[PDB]
C-alpha cells in the first residue's frame, strides 16, 4: 500500500461507500422505528 | 375530527374489515405449520407487527376514506387547524433541511477545488478529508445561503455567464 | 360520450404542436431583430436559458416525486 | 386517484411544452450551431462533428414532442 | 524440442500506482478528464486490449491473464450456489420427497414488509422457489448432506483463489512468451485428450463409483440419512456388489477385453428411469466413458515433438478445388495471429452449443426429477436460447471487428476469403429474396387466417380443419426415429425419447414427457422461425461482408470498425458502420430468440405437461396450442391475455415480486425508446441550458457536461430494450408456471 | 449542388483539403493569415456533403461551412 | 513545366487496358460459366475459373451510359493492394490503369497509393471519361496536390466577413438570395 488509499479515493469506490452506508441507515432506522406515514 | 367527508381511522369500520383481511391472510398461512416450528413463529412476528401498526395508525389521528385507507392532508391551514402537519408539513421542512444541507457541501467542495491546478481531477479523485470536513461544517448552511445572498455573493453577474447568439 | 371526448382532445393535442412549430418557422423565416429591438419578443429570447432551465425544473420534480409515489404504493 | 392522474398530466403539459419551447427559442441558433437560421426549420443535422448533431433542428423539436403530446393525452 | 514453455520473468511490477491513474492504458486517456465524454470512454475502452498495445505478445499475456480472472469469478459464483444450497435451503427435506417439497434456497431478510417472498415451498421451510436446477443435479452427484455441500463451498473459494493467483502470477511475475501461445497443435491435443478426455474419464469414474452407487439405492427408497457414505463404495466392496454383481470380478475382465462383463452398470437401455423420469445413470456412465475414449483418440492427431501426426497447416493447404481460387491457404495465419477471429468462431460455436443444449435437455430430462419441476424445465430452455442467441451476434461483431483490423490483403489474394469478398453482392441480395420470400409466406399466412377468421370465412383458413399444410418430413422423421430400436439401433431397448412416439412417462401424476406431434400450427411456426434466423444473418452478415467498404462509403474501415456516420450527404450515411449492423442484429436475435421460447412455453402446457389420471391426460391449457395458436389474435387471446393473468394477479401473495418485475420491466423497455428514437443535438442543446442555471449560482462543474455519443446512445438504447423485453418475459414466465405446474 | 464557402477566420492548416474524399477543396494564397494561405473551394459540383471538412476544423465556429442544397448523381453518392 | 496530361498517352499501353478491361467487367451469370465449363475436360477447370478476374462491385450500366472514372499511375514493384469496390488487386511493375465508376473511389484508391507502400506513390492521375468519348483530367488537376499552395490558385467562393456577420434571412425575403451568397467573391456555379 502506497497508492491503494487514492484508489479508494476515487469516485465510484467512494459512491459505493457511501451509497452503502446511507443505505445502511435508512436499513436499520427502518428496523428500529418501522411503518412512518 | 371527520373533515372533507373523511371519517377517522379509529372509528371507522372499514379499516377494522383491512386489518382482519390480512391477519385472516396469515392464519391461513399459519395453518400449514406445526405450533412450535419456526415459519410459525415467523408468520407470529409478522401478524403482531401488523395489528400493531393498525393501532398505531389509529392514534395518530389518521383519517380514512371510504376503502378504509389512511389519507395525508397538504394544505397547510387545514394540516395546523386538525392536527395533520406531521402527514406533509412537518416533512416539508425535514427535506428542505437536508436538501439544503446537501446542496451546500457540493457547492461549498466545488468552489473549494475551482481554484487548484489541476481542478477536475479533484472531481473523479475526491478529496477525502477536504470532503469530509466540508460535510460536517455545513450543518448550519442558512448561514451561508443567507449571506451569499443578502450580500451579493450568490449570483454570478450575466457579463461572466457563457450565453449563445440571442 | 366516450368517442367525442377522446376525439376532441387527440384532436387539440395536435393543433397544439402545430401552434408552436409555427411559432419555430416564424422565429426563423420572418423575424428580424433590427425591427423588434427592445420590445417583448426580443426580450423574451433574451432570457430564454433561464425559461427552459426552470421548466426543466417543474418537468424533474413532477416526474421524479408522481412516478415516486406510484411505485411506493405499488 | 384523481390527484395523482392530475400530476401526470401536468407532467406531460410542462414536458411537452419544454421541448416545444425549446424548439422556438433556441430555433435561430444555439452554442452547438450558432447560425441555425442559415439552414432553416428542417434539415438533417450537422454531420458528426463537434460531439455530433443529430435531432438539432426545430423540427426535431417538434418530432420529438408528438410522442410527449401522445402519452399526454394518453 | 519445438514444443517448448518459453517465458519472460517478472515483465510487470505489482504497484497501486496505476489504480490510482484512471486511464492510464490510453495515450488520449491519461491526459485526464475534461468533459464528462471521457467517463465512458475510460469504461468502453478498457478491455480492448489490441488499442492499447501494439504488440501481439503484450495482448496474449493480457487475455490469459484476463481469463484466470473470469474463472475465478465464475468459482465465487458456483461456490455460492453450493453455500446458499448448504445453509439456507431445504435440501435436506427435499431429498425425502420429491416430488412434492418445492426447491429454494434463498430466503428473505423481514425488512420493510418484504418477507411475504418468503413462500411456503414445504420441509417445513419458508423461502423463495428456485428454478436453475440445482437440487436435481445435486442428486444426480450423489451429494446427500449439507456437510458435502459446505466442503463444495470451502473448496471452491480455496480454488478461487488460486487462479487469481494464477493470473497474477501469470502475468506479473512469468509472463509466457508468443512462441508459447502460438502452439496451436499442441493446445489441441492437450484440450481434447486432457481437457474433454480425461475430464470425461474423471467424470465417469465418479459416476461408477459414486453416482450409480446411490442413486440406485435412493430410487429404491433408502431414506438419504441411512445411505452409505461415497468412499464407502470404495473400501467396501460387497456393498457395491449387491448393487452392481459384475464389480466382485474386479479388473479382471476389462484386461482381458471381456468388456461384456460389465454390461449392469454399463447399458445401452435408452429412454428415461420409470421412477425418477431421468436418463438411467448406468447409460450415462457408458457415454461418459464412450466420450473419454473418442477424445482421448481425437487428441493424439495433431503434429508436436515426434514426428507422428498431422501438420494443420498442411491439411488446410492441401484441401483446394476448382471453384474456389487459393482455397484454404492463408487461414492458418489468420487462426495464429488474429484473437478477434479466433473469438469469432469460438463465439459462433459456444452459442450454437448452448441452443442445442437447450432442445436436447427438454426432450432426454438428464436429472432425477427435474422433468415433472415445470419451473425447471421452462427455465433452462429459455436460459440456455438467450444466451445462445446472444453469443451468436457477439460472433458476428468479432467477425468484423477482425476484417476492419486484423485483414491483410497481401495474404488473401484469391483465397476464399477474397472470393468471398468479390461476389458480396450477390450473396447479400440472394438473402433478401429468401427473407422477402418466407416474410411473405409465413407471417402472410398468419395475417390471412386472421383476416378470413374475421370476415366469417373459417373453412378459408390455413389449419387442421380447412387448408391442411402438414409438416410431412419431420413427421417422417420422427417415425423413423420412433422405430430405430426395432433395425437401425438393434442393441438399443426403448428410443431415445417419448417424443418420437409411444407412451407417456408419469411420475407420479404428473407427466414427464409424452409424445409432441406436428400439424399446420407445427408448421406456421416453425417457418416464422426461418424466416428470423435468415433475417438476423442477413443483418449480421451484411455487416461482416461490407465491414470495410462499400458502393456508397468507399474507404469504411479507414475510418474504423465503430463510428455514427460518414454525415449528412450522399443522402445521408447513419449507420453504416459494422458495428451499426451488431446493433441492429440484437434487435432481429431478440424478436427470433422470443418467438421460439413462446412457442415451446404454448406447446408445453398445451400439448405435454400436465397430470394423468388412469390413461386420460389433462393438459395446462387444454390443447389450445393446435387451433389458438393460428392467428395473431389467438397468440394475443390464448397465450399473452390469458397466461397473464398469474402475474397480474401476484400482489399480497410469494408470487408479488413477479408482479413487480413485469412492470418494471414494462418501464425499463419503455425508456429505451428516448435513447433508440432521439439523437444527441437536442440533448446537448438541452444541457446547454441548464448548465446556463448552474453558471448562474456558481456551481457549474469542471468536468463539462457533455450529451452522451451517437454511438452510446444506440449502445443505451439497445441494452435497456433488451433488458426490458428479457426481464418482463422472464416475470411472465416464472409467475405462470410457479402458480400452475 | 451542395454549397461550400469559405470565411475570413481561416488560419491555413490544410486539415479540411487533406480530409475531403472528392477533391472539393484546394490551398490558394493569401495575407489575411500568417500562414498566408487560405482554403478554397471551386469544384462544388463533385462535394457530397460529407461535412468532414467541417469536423477538421479548428477555428471556433468553423471557417468552412457545407450548406446542403440540391441532390444531383454526383452529390447523391451513386454507383448506379 | 507542367501540361494537362492524356489518357490517350496512357491507353497506348494494351496490355494495361486489357488488365483495366478484365478488372471493371462484372462476375459472369451462372448460365455462361456453366457453358465454358462444359466445353472443355475436367482438367482445364481451374484456367476457365482464371479467366473472370472481375467481381460485383465493378461498373454497372450507368458507367456506359454517363460517365466513368480512369486512375493510373506506375508502380515500382509488383504488389497487392485493396480494390476499394472488396476485393485485392495486384499491381505490375510499370502501368496500372482502373476504372472506377464514382470520383470517390478513384481517391481512396489514390489515399491508400500515397500512405500504405513503403515506396510511396504519388504519380496517380485521375480522368472522367464520357460516353461520346470526351476526357476530362481531374486530379491533380494543376500538377500540385491540393494541399499544398501552388500560385496562379484563385479564391473560389470566398466570404469576407466571419460566419457571426452574415444577415438574417428575414431581411432578403422575397428577394431571391439567401444571406450565404452575399458579396460571396469567386463565386461558382
Ligand atoms: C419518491 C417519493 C417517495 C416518497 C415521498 C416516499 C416516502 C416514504 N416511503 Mg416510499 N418508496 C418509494 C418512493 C417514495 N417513498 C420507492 C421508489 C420505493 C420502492 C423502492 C418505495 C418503497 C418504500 C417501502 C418498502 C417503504 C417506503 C416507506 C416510505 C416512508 C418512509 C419512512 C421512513 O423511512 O422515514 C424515516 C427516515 C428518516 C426520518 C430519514 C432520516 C435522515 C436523517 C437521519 C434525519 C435528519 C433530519 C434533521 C415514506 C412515507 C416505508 C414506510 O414505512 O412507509 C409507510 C416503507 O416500508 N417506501
Ligand atoms: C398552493 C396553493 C394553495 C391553495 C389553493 C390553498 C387553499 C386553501 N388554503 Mg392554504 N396555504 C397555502 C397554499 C394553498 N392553500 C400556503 C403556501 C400556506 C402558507 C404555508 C397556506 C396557509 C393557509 C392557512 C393559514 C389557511 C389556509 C386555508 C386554505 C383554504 C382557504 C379557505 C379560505 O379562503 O377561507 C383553501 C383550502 C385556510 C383554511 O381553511 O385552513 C383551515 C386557512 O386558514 N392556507
Ligand atoms: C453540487 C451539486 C449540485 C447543486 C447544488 C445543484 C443545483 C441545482 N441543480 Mg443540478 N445537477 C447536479 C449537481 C448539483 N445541482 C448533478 C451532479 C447533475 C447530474 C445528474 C445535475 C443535473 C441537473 C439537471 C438536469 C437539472 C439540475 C438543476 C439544478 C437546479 C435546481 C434544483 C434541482 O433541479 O435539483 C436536481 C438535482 C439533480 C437532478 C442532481 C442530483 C444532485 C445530487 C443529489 C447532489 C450533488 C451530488 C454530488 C456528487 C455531491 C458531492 C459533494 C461532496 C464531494 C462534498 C439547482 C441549481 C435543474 C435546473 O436547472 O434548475 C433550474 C435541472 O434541470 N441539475
Ligand atoms: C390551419 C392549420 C395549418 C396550416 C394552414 C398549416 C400550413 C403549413 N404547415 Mg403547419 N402544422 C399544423 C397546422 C397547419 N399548418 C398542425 C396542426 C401541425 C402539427 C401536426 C403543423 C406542423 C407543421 C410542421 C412540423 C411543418 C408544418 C409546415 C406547414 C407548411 C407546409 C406544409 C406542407 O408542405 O404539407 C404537405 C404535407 C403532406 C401532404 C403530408 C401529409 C401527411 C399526412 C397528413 C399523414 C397522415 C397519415 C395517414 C395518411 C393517415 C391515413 C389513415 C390510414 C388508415 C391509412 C404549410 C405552411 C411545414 C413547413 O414547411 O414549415 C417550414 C413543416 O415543416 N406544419
Ligand atoms: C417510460 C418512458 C420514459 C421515461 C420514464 C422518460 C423520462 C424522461 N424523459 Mg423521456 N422520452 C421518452 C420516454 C420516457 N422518458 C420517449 C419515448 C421519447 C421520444 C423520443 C422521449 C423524449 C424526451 C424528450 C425530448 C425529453 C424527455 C425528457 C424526460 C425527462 C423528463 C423528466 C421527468 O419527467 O422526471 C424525472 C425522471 C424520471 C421520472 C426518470 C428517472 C428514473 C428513476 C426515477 C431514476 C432512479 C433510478 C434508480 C435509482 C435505479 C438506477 C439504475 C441502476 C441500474 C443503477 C425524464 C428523464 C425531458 C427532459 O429531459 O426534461 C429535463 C426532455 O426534454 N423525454
Ligand atoms: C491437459 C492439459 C491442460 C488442461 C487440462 C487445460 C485446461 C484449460 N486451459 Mg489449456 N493449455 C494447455 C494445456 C491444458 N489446458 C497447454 C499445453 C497450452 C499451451 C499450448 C494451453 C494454453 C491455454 C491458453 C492460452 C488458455 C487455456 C485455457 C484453459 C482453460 C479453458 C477453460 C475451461 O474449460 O475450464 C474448465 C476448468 C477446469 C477443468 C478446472 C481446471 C483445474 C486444474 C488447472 C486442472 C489440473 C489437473 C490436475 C493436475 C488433476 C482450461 C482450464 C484458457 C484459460 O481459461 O486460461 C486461464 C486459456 O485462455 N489453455
Ligand atoms: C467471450 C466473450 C466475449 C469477449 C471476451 C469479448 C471481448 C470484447 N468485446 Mg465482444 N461481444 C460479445 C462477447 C465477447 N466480447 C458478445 C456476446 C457481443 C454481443 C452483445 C459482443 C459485441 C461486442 C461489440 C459491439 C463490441 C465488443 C467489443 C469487445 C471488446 C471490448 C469490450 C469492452 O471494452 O467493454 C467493456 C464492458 C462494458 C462497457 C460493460 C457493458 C455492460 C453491458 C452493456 C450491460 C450488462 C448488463 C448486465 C448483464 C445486467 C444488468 C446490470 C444491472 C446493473 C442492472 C473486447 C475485445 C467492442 C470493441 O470494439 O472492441 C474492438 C465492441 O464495440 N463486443
Ligand atoms: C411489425 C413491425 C415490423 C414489420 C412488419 C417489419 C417488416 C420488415 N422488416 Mg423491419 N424492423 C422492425 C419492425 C418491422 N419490420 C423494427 C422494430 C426494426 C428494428 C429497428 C426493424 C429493422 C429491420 C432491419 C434491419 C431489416 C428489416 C427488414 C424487414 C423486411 C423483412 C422482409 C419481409 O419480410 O418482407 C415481407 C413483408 C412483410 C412480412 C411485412 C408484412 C406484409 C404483409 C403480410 C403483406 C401485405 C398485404 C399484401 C398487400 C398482400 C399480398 C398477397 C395477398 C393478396 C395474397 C420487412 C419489410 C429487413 C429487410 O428489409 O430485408 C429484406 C431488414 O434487413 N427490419
Ligand atoms: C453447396 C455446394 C457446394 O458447396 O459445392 C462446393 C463448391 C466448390 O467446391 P470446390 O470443389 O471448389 O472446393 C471446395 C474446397 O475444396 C475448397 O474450399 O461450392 C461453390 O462453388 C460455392 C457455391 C455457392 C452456391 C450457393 C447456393
Ligand atoms: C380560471 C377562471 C377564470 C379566469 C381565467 C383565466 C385567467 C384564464 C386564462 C387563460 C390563459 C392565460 C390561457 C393561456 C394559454 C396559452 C397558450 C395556449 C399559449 C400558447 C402559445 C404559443 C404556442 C405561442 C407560440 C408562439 C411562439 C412560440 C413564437 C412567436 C409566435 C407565437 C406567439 C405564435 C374566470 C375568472 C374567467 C372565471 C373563474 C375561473
Ligand atoms: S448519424 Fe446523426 S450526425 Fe450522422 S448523418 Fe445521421 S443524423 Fe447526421
Ligand atoms: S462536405 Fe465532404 S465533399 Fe464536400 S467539401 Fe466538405 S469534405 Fe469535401
Ligand atoms: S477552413 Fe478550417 S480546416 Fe480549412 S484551412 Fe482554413 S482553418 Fe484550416
Amino acid at each position: 500500500m502506497k497508492y491503494f488509499t487514492t484508489y479508494l479515493s476515487t469516485a465510484p469506490v467512494v459512491a459505493v461507500l457511501w451509497f452503502t452506508l446511507t443505505a445502511s441507515l435508512l436499513i436499520e432506522i427502518n428496523r428500529f422505528f418501522p411503518d412512518i406515514l | 375530527e371527520a373533515i372533507l367527508g373523511l371519517t377517522p381511522c379509529a372509528e371507522s369500520a372499514k379499516f377494522q374489515k383491512v386489518l382482519t383481511k390480512e391477519v385472516k391472510a396469515l392464519e391461513k398461512r399459519e395453518k400449514l405449520y406445526e405450533p412450535g416450528s419456526a415459519p410459525f413463529q415467523a408468520l407470529e412476528a409478522t401478524k403482531a407487527k401488523t395489528q400493531a401498526r393498525f393501532a398505531k395508525y389509529a392514534e395518530s389521528g389518521l383519517l380514512c376514506g371510504a376503502d378504509g385507507l389512511p389519507h395525508l392532508i397538504s394544505d397547510p391551514g387545514l394540516a395546523v387547524k386538525y392536527g395533520h402537519a406531521g402527514e406533509t408539513l412537518i416533512p416539508t421542512i425535514g427535506f428542505l433541511y437536508v436538501a439544503g444541507y446537501i446542496g451546500t457541501a457540493g457547492r461549498t467542495y466545488l468552489q473549494e477545488i475551482s481554484t487548484r491546478q489541476k481542478p477536475t481531477q479533484s472531481e473523479i479523485i475526491i478529496d477525502v478529508p477536504l470532503a469530509t470536513s466540508i460535510a460536517f461544517k455545513s450543518w448550519d448552511w442558512p448561514n451561508k445561503a443567507v449571506k451569499e445572498l443578502a450580500s451579493g455573493t450568490l449570483l454570478e453577474d450575466a457579463k461572466n455567464v457563457p450565453v449563445s447568439r440571442r | 360520450m366516450a368517442a367525442l371526448y377522446t376525439h376532441h382532445q387527440y384532436i387539440a393535442g395536435f393543433i397544439m404542436t402545430g401552434a408552436f412549430a409555427h411559432g419555430a418557422i416564424f422565429f426563423i423565416r420572418d423575424f428580424d431583430e433590427e425591427k423588434n429591438k427592445g420590445n417583448v419578443l426580443s426580450r423574451i429570447l433574451d432570457h430564454k436559458e433561464a425559461i427552459i432551465s426552470h421548466l426543466s425544473w417543474v418537468t424533474l420534480f413532477l416526474g421524479f416525486h408522481t412516478l415516486g409515489l406510484y411505485v411506493h404504493n405499488d | 386517484g384523481d390527484f395523482l392522474v392530475h400530476h401526470a398530466i401536468a407532467l406531460g403539459l410542462h414536458t411537452t411544452t419544454l421541448i416545444l419551447v425549446k424548439g422556438a427559442l433556441d430555433a435561430r441558433g444555439s452554442r452547438l450551431m450558432p447560425d441555425k437560421k442559415d439552414f432553416g426549420y428542417s434539415f438533417p443535422c450537422d454531420g458528426p462533428g463537434r460531439g455530433g448533431t443529430c435531432d438539432i433542428s426545430a423540427w426535431d423539436a417538434f418530432y420529438l414532442a408528438v410522442f410527449w403530446m401522445l402519452n399526454t393525452i394518453g | 524440442k519445438r514444443v517448448r514453455v518459453a517465458f519472460v520473468s517478472n515483465p510487470v511490477e505489482t504497484s497501486f500506482e496505476k489504480w490510482s491513474r484512471p486511464g492510464h492504458f490510453s495515450r488520449l486517456l491519461s491526459k485526464g478528464p475534461n468533459t464528462t465524454t471521457w467517463i465512458w470512454n475510460l469504461h468502453a475502452d478498457a478491455h480492448d486490449f489490441d488499442n492499447h498495445t501494439t504488440d501481439l505478445e503484450d495482448i496474449s499475456r493480457k487475455v490469459f491473464s484476463a481469463h484466470f480472472g473470469q474463472l475465478a469469478i465464475i468459482e465465487i459464483w458456483l461456490s455460492g450456489m453450493f453455500f446458499h444450497g448448504a445453509r439456507f435451503s431445504n435440501y435436506e427435506a427435499w431429498l425425502l420427497d420429491p416430488i412434492h417439497v418445492k426447491p429454494s434456497a434463498q430466503i428473505v431478510w423481514p425488512i420493510v414488509g418484504q418477507e411475504i417472498l418468503n413462500g411456503d415451498v414445504g420441509g417445513n421451510f419458508q423461502g423463495i422457489q428456485i428454478t436453475s436446477g440445482l437440487f436435481q443435479l445435486w442428486r444426480s452427484c450423489g451429494i446427500t448432506s449439507e456437510f458435502q455441500l459446505y466442503i463444495t463451498a470451502l473448496t471452491g473459494l480455496i480454488f478461487s483463489a488460486v487462479l487469481f493467483f494464477a493470473g497474477w502470477f501469470h502475468y506479473h511475475k512469468a509472463a509466457p512468451k508468443l512462441e508459447w501461445f502460438q502452439n496451436v497443435e499442441s493446445m489441441l491435443n492437450h484440450h481434447l485428450s486432457g481437457l474433454l478426455g480425461l475430464g470425461c474419464l474423471s467424470w465417469a469414474g465418479h459416476q461408477i463409483h459414486v453416482s450409480l452407487p446411490i442413486n440406485k439405492l435412493l430410487d429404491s427408497g433408502v431414506n438419504p440419512a441411512e445411505l452409505p457414505l461415497p468412499h464407502d463404495f470404495i473400501l467396501d466392496k460387497s456393498l457395491i456388489s449387491q448393487l452392481y454383481p459384475s464389480f466382485s470380478k474386479g479388473l479382471a475382465p476389462f484386461f482381458t477385453f471381456h468388456w461384456s462383463e460389465y454390461s449392469d452398470f454399463l447399458t445401452f437401455r435408452g429412454g428415461l428411469n420409470n421412477v425418477t423420469g431421468g436418463l438411467w445413470l448406468t447409460d450415462v456412465a457408458h457415454h461418459h466413458l464412450a466420450l473419454a475414449v473418442l477424445f482421448i483418440l481425437a487428441g493424439h492427431m495433431y503434429k508436436t515433438n515426434w514426428k507422428i501426426g498431422h501438420d494443420i497447416k498442411g491439411l488446410l493447404e492441401s484441401h483446394t478445388g476448382p471453384f474456389t481460387g487459393q482455397g484454404h491457404k492463408g487461414l492458418y495465419e489468420i487462426f495464429t495471429n488474429s484473437w478477434h477471429a479466433q473469438l469469432s468462431l469460438n463465439l459462433a460455436m459456444m452459442g450454437s452449443l448452448s441452443i442445442i443444449v437447450a432442445q436436447h435437455m427438454y426432450s432426454m430430462p438428464p436429472y432425477p426429477y427435474i422433468a415433472i419441476d415445470y419451473g425447471t424445465e421452462l427455465s433452462l430452455f429459455t436460459h440456455h436460447y438467450w444466451i445462445g442467441g446472444f453469443c451468436i451476434v457477439g460472433a458476428a461483431a468479432h467477425a468484423a471487428i477482425f476484417m476492419v483490423r486484423d485483414y491483410d490483403p497481401a495474404l488473401n489474394f484469391n483465397n476464399l476469403l477474397d472470393r468471398v469478398l468479390l461476389h458480396r453482392d450477390a450473396i447479400i441480395s440472394h438473402l433478401n429474396w429468401v427473407c422477402i420470400f418466407l416474410g411473405l409466406h409465413s407471417f402472410g399466412l398468419y395475417i390471412h387466417n386472421d383476416t378470413l377468421s374475421a370476415l366469417g370465412r373459417p373453412q378459408d383458413m390455413f389449419s387442421d380443419s380447412a387448408i391442411q399444410l402438414q409438416p410431412v418430413f419431420a413427421q417422417w422423421i420422427q417415425n423413423t426415429h420412433y422405430l430405430a430400436p426395432t433395425l437401425t439401433a438393434f442393441n438399443l431397448v426403448s428410443p431415445t425419447t417419448p417424443v418420437w412416439g409411444g407412451d407417456v412417462v408419469s411420475i407420479s401424476g404428473k407427466v414427464a414427457m409424452m409424445p409432441i406431434k406436428l400439424g399446420t400450427a407445427d408448421f406456421l411456426v416453425h417457418h416464422i422461425h426461418a424466416f428470423t434466423i435468415h433475417v438476423t444473418v442477413l443483418i449480421l452478415l451484411k455487416g461482416v461482408l461490407f465491414s470495410r467498404s462499400s458502393r456508397l462509403i468507399p474507404d469504411k474501415a479507414s475510418l474504423g470498425f465503430r463510428f455514427p456516420c460518414d454525415g449528412p450527404g450522399r443522402g445521408g450515411t447513419c449507420q453504416v458502420s459494422a458495428w451499426d449492423h451488431v446493433f441492429l442484429g440484437l434487435f432481429w436475435m431478440y424478436n427470433s430468440i422470443s418467438v421460439a421460447i413462446f412457442h415451446f412455453s404454448w406447446k408445453m402446457q398445451s400439448d405435454v405437461w400436465g397430470t394423468v389420471l388412469a390413461n386420460k391426460v389433462s393438459h395446462i391449457t387444454g390443447g389450445n396450442f393446435s387451433q389458438g395458436s393460428l392467428t395473431i389474435n389467438g397468440w394475443l387471446r390464448d397465450f399473452l391475455w390469458a397466461q397473464s393473468s398469474q402475474v397480474i394477479q401476484s400482489y399480497g401473495s410469494p408470487l408479488s415480486a413477479y408482479g413487480l418485475m413485469f412492470l418494471g420491466a414494462h418501464f425499463v423497455w419503455a425508456f429505451s425508446l428516448m435513447f433508440l428514437f432521439s439523437g444527441r443535438g437536442y440533448w446537448q442543446e438541452l444541457i446547454e441550458s441548464i448548465v446556463w442555471a448552474h453558471n448562474k449560482l456558481k456551481v457549474a462543474p469542471n468536468i463539462q457536461p457533455r450529451a452522451l455519443s451517437i454511438t452510446q446512445g444506440r449502445a443505451v438504447g439497445v441494452a435497456h430494450y433488451l433488458l426490458g423485453g428479457i426481464a418482463t418475459t422472464w416475470s411472465f414466465f416464472l409467475a405462470r408456471i410457479i402458480s400452475v405446474g | 449542388s451542395h454549397s461550400v464557402k469559405i470565411y475570413n477566420t481561416c488560419i491555413g492548416c490544410t486539415q479540411c483539403v487533406r480530409a475531403c474524399p472528392t477533391d472539393v477543396l484546394e490551398m490558394v494564397p493569401w495575407d489575411g493569415c500568417k500562414a498566408g494561405q487560405i482554403a478554397s473551394s471551386p469544384r462544388t459540383e463533385d462535394c457530397v456533403g460529407c461535412k468532414r471538412c467541417e469536423s477538421a476544423c479548428p477555428t471556433d465556429f468553423l471557417s468552412v461551412r457545407v450548406y446542403l442544397g440540391s441532390e444531383t448523381s454526383r452529390s447523391m453518392g451513386l454507383a448506379y | 513545366a507542367w501540361t494537362v496530361p492524356d489518357l490517350a498517352d496512357a491507353l497506348k499501353n494494351t496490355s494495361a487496358v486489357a488488365k483495366a478491361k478484365g478488372i471493371a467487367t462484372q462476375l459472369p451469370t451462372f448460365w455462361e460459366l456453366r457453358d465454358a465449363l462444359s466445353e472443355v475436360p475436367k482438367s482445364k477447370f481451374p484456367e476457365v475459373f482464371a479467366s473472370y478476374k472481375g467481381s460485383t462491385g465493378t461498373l454497372l450500366s450507368a458507367a456506359e451510359k454517363e460517365e466513368k472514372y480512369v486512375i493510373t499511375w506506375t508502380s515500382p514493384k509488383k504488389q497487392i493492394f485493396e480494390l476499394p469496390t472488396g476485393g485485392a488487386a495486384e499491381m505490375e511493375e510499370g502501368e496500372n490503369i482502373f476504372f472506377f465508376a464514382r470520383k470517390e473511389q478513384c481517391l481512396a484508391l489514390g489515399a491508400q497509393l500515397r500512405t500504405a507502400f513503403k515506396p510511396r506513390i504519388e504519380n496517380f492521375q485521375i480522368f472522367r471519361v464520357f460516353p461520346n468519348g470526351e476526357v476530362q483530367y481531374l486530379h491533380p488537376k494543376d500538377g500540385v496536390f491540393p494541399e499544398k499552395v501552388n500560385q496562379g490558385r484563385t479564391k473560389a467562393n470566398h466570404n469576407p466577413r466571419s460566419i457571426g456577420e452574415n444577415a438574417e434571412p428575414a431581411s432578403v425575403k422575397f428577394t431571391g438570395t439567401t444571406p450565404k451568397d452575399v458579396q460571396t467573391e469567386g463565386a461558382v456555379a
